[PDB]
């Protein structure tokens, strides 16, 4: 790619505007490209994950606080 | 005698029936009863609320794997006592009972040297670190390889198992992607520059050697994906050509320096680099 | 508790809340 | 200097309170809070039903996420 | 509702259009071939709106091939689709 001007073998003997402007385009382009990064790997948690014993607790636990309340209202 | 018999050796401290209740009902949900234990409990003295299950759980520590905003603040409004109690709600990822313990501001399961703003960096959270850069925060600085000075001879010699950790420990913490990009002026060339003097550490280091080498990884698919996010040509033209301190390919040039064999093997960087080489064919679409 | 999976047991077991909590408070209300 | 400082080079506006407690409402199910809300904000002026949360979320994409 | 869909030319067109909006923007250009070509090869809209389904999937599973010999950055997706 080099201009070297390179023969074959027999025939082989015979300043801070620009700075300045370059700095500022550098960076939108970077916040974007982070932006949908960000975005992308957030949204790809959602998708491919299972579930585990966890959220059955707290699913039960709402259900008890929910009734215990409730008949904690209506009882009296 | 054909017999074994059976008994424990290593005896520990029993609670009472009275605190049990108490302990059984913060796991329930009843709020209507636990309210009350703590008011009888300022008048008579019978119980007290720091008492812990078999398991070393306390009755704070209950409410917090259970999601529940507000028994939290029915103990906090009266006087407990908040140990390790925030490194407890960062490894399990909720966000509200993080700000709400930082407003009213002999066991565990972590070192002695974690820092919340350090644990919070193994994992990979992007709300959660944003919390705790607004407010002022520091992480301490590794010494360079072979360094010797009395600090790293004296202390490398007094215990030299704890030594070894807090390194890697460090390693771990600044190599997470979210970081980077958070708080870095050039993400591009601060991963080449750190993907390249993790391995020498896996040669001189023969103990962690999988580790080492497995964190070398993470930052060679971090600007590859950065990359792959264009959407135009003149992007393209920006990012390749962009010089620190003319118009040729002054940053394709420090990729093939530091063996980055990803970043110079997609679809984009083989075409644009297709229209030079073929100058004065304009169609290669022949027989 | 982290590296285990759901089977068919909890199903049931949640119907049977969801049942009786309706049952109490239908002969609540309703009487 | 054994230390590293941190802090942010690409900052973003924020939000204020009065608006955080709207879109915490609408992730709820909150129905005679929101619909309050959106009452007082045509007598008085004090916050813009057009807001953004920190992810790019705004007031109708939460509540189609939530099949409501 | 009445909608439409755009027409992709045939290979080695040649074009004013077709040569030059593939030197003004040539990453721009090398993907709204492939979302059409990913729109028309779904088997709803097939079973849905065409005359004889047997014989049209014989003739654009054919040509779809072809493609990925010109086309080597995209060899993966077109010998897939
Ligand atoms: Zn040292
Ligand atoms: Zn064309």
């Amino acid at each position: 790619f080099d201009e070297g001007g390179t023969l074959p073998p027999p025939f082989n003997i015979i300043r801070h505007a620009d700075s300045l402007i370059q700095n500022q385009h550098y960076q939108e382009v970077i916040r974007n490209l982070v932006k949908r990064y960000v975005a992308a790997m957030i949204r790809n948690s959602k998708t491919n994950e299972g579930l585990t014993e966890e959220n059955f607790k707290e699913l039960k636990q709402d259900i008890s606080s929910f009734r215990y309340e409730v008949l904690d209202l209506l009882g009296n | 005698r054909d017999r074994i018999p059976l008994q424990i050796v290593r005896a520990e401290t029993e609670l009472s029936a009275e605190e049990k209740a108490f302990l059984s009902a913060v796991e329930k949900g009843d709020y209507a009863t636990v309210k009350q234990a703590l008011q009888e409990a300022e008048i008579y003295y019978n119980v007290n609320i720091n008492c812990m299950d078999p398991l070393g759980r306390s009755a704070l520590l209950i409410a917090i794997e259970n999601e529940n905003l507000e028994i939290m603040e029915l103990l906090l409004n009266h006087s407990v006592y908040v140990g390790d109690a925030l490194l407890y709600a960062i490894r399990k990822e909720v966000v509200g009972a993080v700000e709400l313990l930082l407003s009213y501001r002999q066991f565990s399961e972590f070192t002695p040297d974690i820092t919340p703003i350090m644990l919070a960096a193994h994992t990979n959270n992007y709300e959660i670190i944003k919390l705790l850069v607004q407010k002022r925060v520091t992480i301490p600085r590794p010494h360079q390889i072979r360094c010797n000075c009395v600090e790293c001879v004296s202390s490398s010699e007094v215990d030299s198992l704890r030594h070894s950790r807090s390194r890697l420990n460090i390693y771990k913490a600044l190599a997470s992607p979210s970081l980077i990009a958070l708080s870095s002026e050039d993400p591009i060339l601060t991963a080449f520059r750190l993907g390249w003097e993790l391995k020498e550490l896996s040669k001189v280091e023969n103990e962690f050697k999988a580790e080492y080498e497995e964190l070398s990884q993470q930052c060679k698919l971090f600007a590859k994906d950065l990359l792959d996010q264009a959407r135009s040509s003149r992007e393209l033209e920006i990012i390749l050509n962009h010089r620190d301190d003319y118009h040729d390919l002054a940053k394709l040039k420090v990729a093939i320096k530091y063996h980055q064999k990803e970043f110079v093997a997609q679809p984009n960087c083989q075409q644009l680099l297709a229209t030079l080489w073929y100058d004065g064919f304009p169609g290669w679409r022949r027989k």
